[PDB]
RNA sequence: GCGGGGUGGAGCAGCCUGGUAGCUCGUCGGGCUCAUAACCCGAAGGUCGUCGGUUCAAAUCCGGCCCCCGCAACCA
RNA sequence: CCGAGGGUAGGGCCCGUGACUGGGGCGAAGUCGUAACAAGGUAGCUGUACCGGAAGGUGCGGCUGGAU
RNA sequence: UGGGAGAGGGUGGUGGAAUUCCCGGAGUAGCGGUGAAAUGCGCAGAUACCGGGAGGAACGCCGAUGGCGAAGGCAGCCAC
RNA sequence: GAAUGCCGGCAUGAGUAACGAUAAAGAGGGUGAGAAUCCCUCUCGCCGUAAGCCCAAGGGUUCCUACGCAAUGGUCGUCAGCGUAGGGUUAGGCGGGACCUAAGGUGAAGCCGAAAGGCGUAGCCGAAGGGCAGCCGGUUAAUAUUCCGGCCCUUCCCGCAGGUGCGAUGGGGGGACGCUCUAGGCUAGGGGGACCGGAGCCAUGGACGAGCCCGGCCAGAAGCGCAGGGUGGGAGGUAGGCAAAUCCGCCUCCCAACAAGCUCUGCGUGGUGGGGAAGCCCGGGUGACAACCCCCCGAAGCCAGGGAGCCAAGAAAAGCCUCUAAGCACAACCUGCGGGAACCCGUACCGCAAACCGACACAGGUGGGCGGGUGCAAGAGCACUCAGGCGCGCGGGAGAACCCUCGCCAAGGAACUCUGCAAGUUGGCCCCGUAACUUCGGGAGAAGGGGUGCUCCCUGGGGUGAUGAGCCCCGGGGAGCCGCAGUGAACAGGCUCUGGCGACUGUUUACCAAAAACACAGCUCUCUGCGAACUCGUAAGAGGAGGUAUAGGGAGCGACGCUUGCCCGGUGCCGGAAGGUCAAGGGGAGGGGUGCAAGCCCCGAACCGAAGCCCCGGUGAACGGCGGCCGUAACUAUAACGGUCCUAAGGUAGCGAAAUUCCUUGUCGGGUAAGUUCCGACCUGCACGAAAAGCGUAACGACCGGAGCGCUGUCUCGGCGAGGGACCCGGUGAAAUUGAACUGGCCGUGAAGAUGCGGCCUACCCGUGGCAGGACGAAAAGACCCCGUGGAGCUUUACUGCAGCC
RNA sequence: GAGCUAGCCCUGGCCAGGGUGAAGCUGGGGUGAGACCCAGUGGAGGCCCGAACCGGUGGGGGAUGCAAACCCCUCGGAUGA
RNA sequence: UGGUUCGUGGAGCCAUGGGGGAAUCUGGGCGGACCACCGCCUAAGGCUAAGUACUCCGGGUGACCGAUAGCGCACCAGUAC
């Protein structure tokens, strides 16, 4: 049947993207946390 | 003069539609319409604040002139009478001798090709607009300003009207469509006559589909829900209310008065509504 | 299993707060009426379901026994 | 080919009968009240409506076939 | 062709009397109702009196033993 | 040494289940160390509104070529979407950006919030919507509307010519719009041709034929032709379109009008450029100087912003046109022509799937376009088949039980069973015919029945064309032929009678309930006078609504018909300027502490003092409630009538053993041979009853009852047959489970149901196909029950707070 | 976190073919004029049959599955809420 | 109402959301209600090293671990998945 992951590059970039994070107090702490932990990528990969 | 249908479907049994007799023009004036922004009953938070709204036919808003003292002394001709999906009343197109075009809501009996005018010296004749103080006591009247220059607020729905009962200082006494007696300032404008399309209330929607066309989504009863949802929710099998009848939010809904007690307009309301 | 009842012929007070049995109807005698009823004047009839106890004294307070309605009998 | 009639299916009229049910006629001495005939003790009758154990009552309008 | 009487009918308008209700005034111990009462209304100011307002219905006197209509029926006043 | 412990390793089950759609394979020839599995050829089967082709999304090199086979591939592998390497994606016109706006988002002004932040006009962002200039063929191993060829077009810059009051982010026009139905003429697409072109063919009994087989076009600027869309002209006045205006709007006048003209688009033609089959021979060459014509069918597409009707009344902004303002009129703009200039990103391949979403090369999910032919009434249905694409990545045998899916069956025909569950039957079209009841529509495909192929002859009407031939579309009559059978295969209702519930079409527990539940038009009560009530928010602000009592919120009831009785004592709500109570505050009789004293300091009575509560009323489609005992009639029985107690008042109409009746299979009647169900009645209704509505109701229902006809493998009662498995052989090879095991019956015993203890009995060692009685077999630390001063949802006249409101 | 799912908002798209035959209009009849009746035209509808598409009624299978909801037969809606 | 040891307590002190509202030393605050006396201090402006805390970083040292330990990572780890 129809499953739950239905990929959409616009949807992905606008929801989890770099600029979405920086706009919001909680988004910025995510970046701050993911940097502190040393994540190789702060933000989901999407080809745009 | 409501129109009937033959019982050739279950819904056509009882369904009635307006006759649209008075209508003389069937697509609106392009310079007087702008898009209506459908809300779905949702506010700027995204939240539903009025339940069961949405999904009706698309509409264009027609800009209505509710301040006719805009153009005192300038007469106009009644060019056409049109359907308006945003109100129960019909509307009339006016061609002013000015060259300006405007909509008013159409009063009962108003015939296309007649003149109408607004001002203190205007003839007491259907379609004309005067400050209340210049209208003779006993006159039925509609589209009434509640305060001077603030716009017509009263008696706008199909078939409605207010009647002048007397005068008292700067104020006149009105009997509103509801039956209430109220003082309204004399400088407030009002159009003489009653609003037309009085057969409007005799229309029988006939099926659930017509409610949907009008943007009215299905209304689910409190008794049909669960306790997390409503005072009337729950019960094994059917249940009577088992408490004073309430709204979803807990307040009582048979008789509880809700007008604010210390409201300043109380000084102007003489007698609360009939019936 | 828990609850309330049993008192002139009928239907109900009095029982809680021990000593005092009361109300309407009915019944019996008289009256009015041609006569009956209605109506008026008089009167009689209960030892309080029963046995046992407390008491100076029990319809009454406490225990059985007989009876009468009433409520309950759920989870599998 | 037609054809007595037999068969399948569906209709129409009549008669008889049916748990139970509706009122009706009748029947020497049952129970309830007293509506009508006297102004019958609320004049009566009436079409209709609503109500009531029952006769009946009341409303609206009508008739005199109503007394004084 | 010329005349007349009439609550004949339909429509729109409109006049005063009375009842009820509402606001103001003035005023006090009862009002109402019946065969007699009681229910009811009244010191939270009723009834009775005066001024104001709202609303519906029916048209006193003329009026008659009268008039009109086919019958049912038709009565303030005005116009069509 | 144990913790259903943690991590890792290796066992058992076991050479067992399985190897992923039952569309299907066989042979020959190649390659190679090795071949059912790779390549080629022939034969066979499967899809063909796809299982073919083209987009979009998502994926991200998977594309092409060479060289490879350890792992990946459910077997094999020489092959591959796999390993290694090299190559491959070309645009002014296609799509997006340098254009526009939608919801929404953001947000100079402004507003609000302890902080963080929340709002918000203009503006800006935002697309699969608007706008905007490229069609046909050729070429590569792999890209092509991109490269090439032919023929066309757009914008920008500069220049020349002619013309004009030029000029705007401002004014105006336009853009610009729904649903259903639909005209004319076209194009896409298709059928046929005795005409035109073509390699060839004559078989096996006949045919050298008006034979068979193949093909018979595509694009195109100006001009022209056919068909459409759009659009009146001039003048005078003018106060409106937030400055101006010659524009637009309004008034008058003349002329035009189902036209014409002007303009725009589609189609046809069109200079020119292309393409071009079978068959043979080796993707190519030939065929070929290929021919390229006539008739018919014909769109849902085009002309288009067409026409009609209806109510639920159907985006914006830019491009574009017109008007003018500053300004400037050496300018500037419009038109024609010429030269120059024209950027960034995508483009491979997969794409109903082995490359996307499902952990898998997974029978599942995935939006748009094309989707041929014949026949069946039509069609995207069904059967076969074209182009194209496949046989589904384990095979070979055997011919057991049993399972699955399928076919038939003597006589009977629901006797099966909770239930005709299931499976039969019926089945399309044309004609005949069709009941109760009904809201007059319906019920209705009621029911039931007749017809249906092929051949010859006669004839009626329509479309195209020409009025005729031809082709195509509807028919009518007569005579015959064959079979068991003519919708001859495939697709395609079983019907009737009678109850309950719900009016109806709809909606729901994604994944055990589709229903009588929810919704629904309709009825009623109630709140709300507008800065509405109500809702979300601390607020600002929003919704309500750019609505205004014929409106908006809340509540119950639920089409329609006939109806909806009595109780206001309690609770709720509503009205009540009195009275009672009443907090902070006011008031200060009267005290008190301290000081030498002025004083400073504390307590404090009467009395004035809101809402709320008390108190007086009203109110039921507000919450709710609507009795008991005893007696009585000239047979009996039963009580129309009476007595008395109690209540706020004692259940009315209608209905009733019911979706409600305990006793109960009540009792009587119906149906049956027989009826705990069903239907009709009766009424001592354990425990119906009137908007948590009462009693009915035509139509409707994948709802739940009961009966009958039809027909059947449901059954008596089973039999045979088919394929896929199971079985055997070759290849690959799991799982839960498992204290260890050398693991029998009876009768006893034992913590009370023993392979394991006692006594007896029985038993050579080891497997394979089968069956399920036991191993208190497996799975899941019972979901029932209880216990825990364990948790959570929910309720209220439990307690205590808080929002909100007064 | 609303790329699943529920509702709303904006903007696009889709629904083979066949059946039934409302109003209106026209003509005829009728009447003082009407109502109304008949025929033709017309093409309405939470109308009817049935694909696509949306569902999920009954049964069978599947149950360490092809599948953590699938498959086969049958069945509901299909111009509308 | 908060702070303090102070939970309304005999409740001062410090701070302050609301109302009332002075004085300039003969002014004003405090010494735990309040009063007297006796003392302490000078509010409603502001700045100020050091001694104190921490360890991303560097070094030194362990009756610290020694690849299931020691950081999650001794190794291309905040990676693969
Ligand atoms: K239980
Ligand atoms: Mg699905
Ligand atoms: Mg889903
Ligand atoms: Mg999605
Ligand atoms: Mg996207
Ligand atoms: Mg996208
Ligand atoms: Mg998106
Ligand atoms: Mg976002
Ligand atoms: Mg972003
Ligand atoms: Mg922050
Ligand atoms: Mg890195
Ligand atoms: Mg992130
Ligand atoms: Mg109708
Ligand atoms: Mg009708
Ligand atoms: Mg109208
Ligand atoms: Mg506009
Ligand atoms: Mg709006
Ligand atoms: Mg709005
Ligand atoms: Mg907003
Ligand atoms: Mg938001
Ligand atoms: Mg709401
Ligand atoms: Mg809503
Ligand atoms: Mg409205
Ligand atoms: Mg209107
Ligand atoms: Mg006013
Ligand atoms: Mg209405
Ligand atoms: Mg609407
Ligand atoms: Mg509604
Ligand atoms: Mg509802
Ligand atoms: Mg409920
Ligand atoms: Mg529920
Ligand atoms: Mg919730
Ligand atoms: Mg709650
Ligand atoms: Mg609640
Ligand atoms: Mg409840
Ligand atoms: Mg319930
Ligand atoms: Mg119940
Ligand atoms: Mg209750
Ligand atoms: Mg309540
Ligand atoms: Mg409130
Ligand atoms: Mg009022
Ligand atoms: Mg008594
Ligand atoms: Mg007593
Ligand atoms: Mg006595
Ligand atoms: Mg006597
Ligand atoms: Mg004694
Ligand atoms: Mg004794
Ligand atoms: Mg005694
Ligand atoms: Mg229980
Ligand atoms: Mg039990
Ligand atoms: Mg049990
Ligand atoms: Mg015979
Ligand atoms: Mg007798
Ligand atoms: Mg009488
Ligand atoms: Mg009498
Ligand atoms: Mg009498
Ligand atoms: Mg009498
Ligand atoms: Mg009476
Ligand atoms: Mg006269
Ligand atoms: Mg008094
Ligand atoms: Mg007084
Ligand atoms: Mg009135
Ligand atoms: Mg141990
Ligand atoms: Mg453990
Ligand atoms: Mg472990
Ligand atoms: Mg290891
Ligand atoms: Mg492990
Ligand atoms: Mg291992
Ligand atoms: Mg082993
Ligand atoms: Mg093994
Ligand atoms: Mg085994
Ligand atoms: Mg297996
Ligand atoms: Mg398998
Ligand atoms: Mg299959
Ligand atoms: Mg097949
Ligand atoms: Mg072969
Ligand atoms: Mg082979
Ligand atoms: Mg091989
Ligand atoms: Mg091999
Ligand atoms: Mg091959
Ligand atoms: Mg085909
Ligand atoms: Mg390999
Ligand atoms: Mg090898
Ligand atoms: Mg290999
Ligand atoms: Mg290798
Ligand atoms: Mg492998
Ligand atoms: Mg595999
Ligand atoms: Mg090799
Ligand atoms: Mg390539
Ligand atoms: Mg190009
Ligand atoms: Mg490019
Ligand atoms: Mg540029
Ligand atoms: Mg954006
Ligand atoms: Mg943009
Ligand atoms: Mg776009
Ligand atoms: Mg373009
Ligand atoms: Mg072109
Ligand atoms: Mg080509
Ligand atoms: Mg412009
Ligand atoms: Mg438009
Ligand atoms: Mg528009
Ligand atoms: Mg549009
Ligand atoms: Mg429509
Ligand atoms: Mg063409
Ligand atoms: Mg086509
Ligand atoms: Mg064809
Ligand atoms: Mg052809
Ligand atoms: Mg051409
Ligand atoms: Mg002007
Ligand atoms: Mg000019
Ligand atoms: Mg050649
Ligand atoms: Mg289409
Ligand atoms: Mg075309
Ligand atoms: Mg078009
Ligand atoms: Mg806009
Ligand atoms: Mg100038
Ligand atoms: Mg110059
Ligand atoms: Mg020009
Ligand atoms: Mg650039
Ligand atoms: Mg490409
Ligand atoms: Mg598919
Ligand atoms: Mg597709
Ligand atoms: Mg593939
Ligand atoms: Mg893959
Ligand atoms: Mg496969
Ligand atoms: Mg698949
Ligand atoms: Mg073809
Ligand atoms: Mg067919
Ligand atoms: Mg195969
Ligand atoms: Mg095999
Ligand atoms: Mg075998
Ligand atoms: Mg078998
Ligand atoms: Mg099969
Ligand atoms: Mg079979
Ligand atoms: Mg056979
Ligand atoms: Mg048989
Ligand atoms: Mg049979
Ligand atoms: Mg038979
Ligand atoms: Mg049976
Ligand atoms: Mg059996
Ligand atoms: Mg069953
Ligand atoms: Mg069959
Ligand atoms: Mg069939
Ligand atoms: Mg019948
Ligand atoms: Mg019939
Ligand atoms: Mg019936
Ligand atoms: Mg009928
Ligand atoms: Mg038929
Ligand atoms: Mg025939
Ligand atoms: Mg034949
Ligand atoms: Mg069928
Ligand atoms: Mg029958
Ligand atoms: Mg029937
Ligand atoms: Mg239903
Ligand atoms: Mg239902
Ligand atoms: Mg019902
Ligand atoms: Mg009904
Ligand atoms: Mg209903
Ligand atoms: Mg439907
Ligand atoms: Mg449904
Ligand atoms: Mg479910
Ligand atoms: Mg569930
Ligand atoms: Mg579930
Ligand atoms: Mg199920
Ligand atoms: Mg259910
Ligand atoms: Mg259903
Ligand atoms: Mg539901
Ligand atoms: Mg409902
Ligand atoms: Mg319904
Ligand atoms: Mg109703
Ligand atoms: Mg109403
Ligand atoms: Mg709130
Ligand atoms: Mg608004
Ligand atoms: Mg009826
Ligand atoms: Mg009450
Ligand atoms: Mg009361
Ligand atoms: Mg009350
Ligand atoms: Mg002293
Ligand atoms: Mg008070
Ligand atoms: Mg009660
Ligand atoms: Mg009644
Ligand atoms: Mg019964
Ligand atoms: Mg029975
Ligand atoms: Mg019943
Ligand atoms: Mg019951
Ligand atoms: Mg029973
Ligand atoms: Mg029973
Ligand atoms: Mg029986
Ligand atoms: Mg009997
Ligand atoms: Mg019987
Ligand atoms: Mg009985
Ligand atoms: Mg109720
Ligand atoms: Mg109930
Ligand atoms: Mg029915
Ligand atoms: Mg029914
Ligand atoms: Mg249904
Ligand atoms: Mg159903
Ligand atoms: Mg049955
Ligand atoms: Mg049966
Ligand atoms: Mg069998
Ligand atoms: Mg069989
Ligand atoms: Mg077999
Ligand atoms: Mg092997
Ligand atoms: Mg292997
Ligand atoms: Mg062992
Ligand atoms: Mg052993
Ligand atoms: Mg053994
Ligand atoms: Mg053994
Ligand atoms: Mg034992
Ligand atoms: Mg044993
Ligand atoms: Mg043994
Ligand atoms: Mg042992
Ligand atoms: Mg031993
Ligand atoms: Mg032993
Ligand atoms: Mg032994
Ligand atoms: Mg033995
Ligand atoms: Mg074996
Ligand atoms: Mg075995
Ligand atoms: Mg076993
Ligand atoms: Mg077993
Ligand atoms: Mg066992
Ligand atoms: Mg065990
Ligand atoms: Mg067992
Ligand atoms: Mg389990
Ligand atoms: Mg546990
Ligand atoms: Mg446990
Ligand atoms: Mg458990
Ligand atoms: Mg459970
Ligand atoms: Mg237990
Ligand atoms: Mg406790
Ligand atoms: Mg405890
Ligand atoms: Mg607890
Ligand atoms: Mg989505
Ligand atoms: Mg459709
Ligand atoms: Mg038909
Ligand atoms: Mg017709
Ligand atoms: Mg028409
Ligand atoms: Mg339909
Ligand atoms: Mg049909
Ligand atoms: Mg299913
Ligand atoms: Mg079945
Ligand atoms: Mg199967
Ligand atoms: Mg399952
Ligand atoms: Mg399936
Ligand atoms: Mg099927
Ligand atoms: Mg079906
Ligand atoms: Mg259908
Ligand atoms: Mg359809
Ligand atoms: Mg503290
Ligand atoms: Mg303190
Ligand atoms: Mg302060
Ligand atoms: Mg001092
Ligand atoms: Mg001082
Ligand atoms: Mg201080
Ligand atoms: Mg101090
Ligand atoms: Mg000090
Ligand atoms: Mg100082
Ligand atoms: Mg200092
Ligand atoms: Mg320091
Ligand atoms: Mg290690
Ligand atoms: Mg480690
Ligand atoms: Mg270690
Ligand atoms: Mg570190
Ligand atoms: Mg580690
Ligand atoms: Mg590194
Ligand atoms: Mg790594």
């Amino acid at each position: 049947m129809k499953r739950t992951w239905q990929p959409n590059r616009r949807k992905r970039a606008k929801t989890h993207g770099f600029r979405a994070r920086m706009r919001t107090p909680g988004g910025r702490k995510v970046l701050k946390r993911r940097r502190q932990k040393g994540r190789w990528r702060l933000t989901p990969a999407v080809r745009k | 003069a409501v129109k009937k249908f033959k019982p050739y479907t279950p819904s056509r049994r009882f369904m009635t539609v307006a006759d649209f007799s008075e209508i003389t023009k069937t697509e609106p004036e392009k310079s007087l319409v702008k898009p209506l922004k459908k809300t779905g009953g949702r506010n700027n938070q995204g939240r539903i604040t009025v339940r069961f709204r949405g999904g009706g036919h698309k509409r264009l808003y027609r800009i209505i002139d509710f301040k006719r003292w805009d153009k005192v002394g300038i007469p106009a001709k009644v060019a056409a009478i049109e359907y308006d999906p945003n109100r129960s009343a019909r509307i009339a197109l006016l061609h002013y001798v000015d060259g300006e075009k405007r909509y008013i809501i159409a009063p009962d009996g108003l015939q296309v090709g007649q003149q109408v005018v607004a001002g203190p010296d205007a003839p007491i004749q259907v379609g004309n607009a005067l400050p209340l103080r210049f209208i003779p006591v006993g006159t039925v009247v509609h589209a009434v300003e509640l305060e001077p220059k603030k716009g017509a607020k009263l008696a706008r729905a199909a078939g409605t009207s207010a009647q002048i009962q007397g005068r008292e200082g700067d104020y006149v006494i009105l009997r509103l469509p509801s039956g209430e007696l109220r003082k309204v300032h004399g400088e407030c404008y009002a159009t003489v006559g009653a609003v037309g399309n009085a057969d409007h209330k005799n229309i029988v929607l006939g099926k659930a589909g017509r409610s949907r066309w009008l943007g009215r989504r299905p209304h689910v009863r409190g008794a049909a829900m669960n306790p997390v949802d409503h005072p009337h929710g729950g019960g094994e099998g059917r249940a009577p209310r088992g408490r004073p009848p309430a709204s979803p939010w807990g307040w009582q809904t048979k008789g509880l008065k809700t007008r604010k007690r210390r409201k300043p307009s109380s000084r102007f309301i003489i007698a609360r509504r009939k019936k």
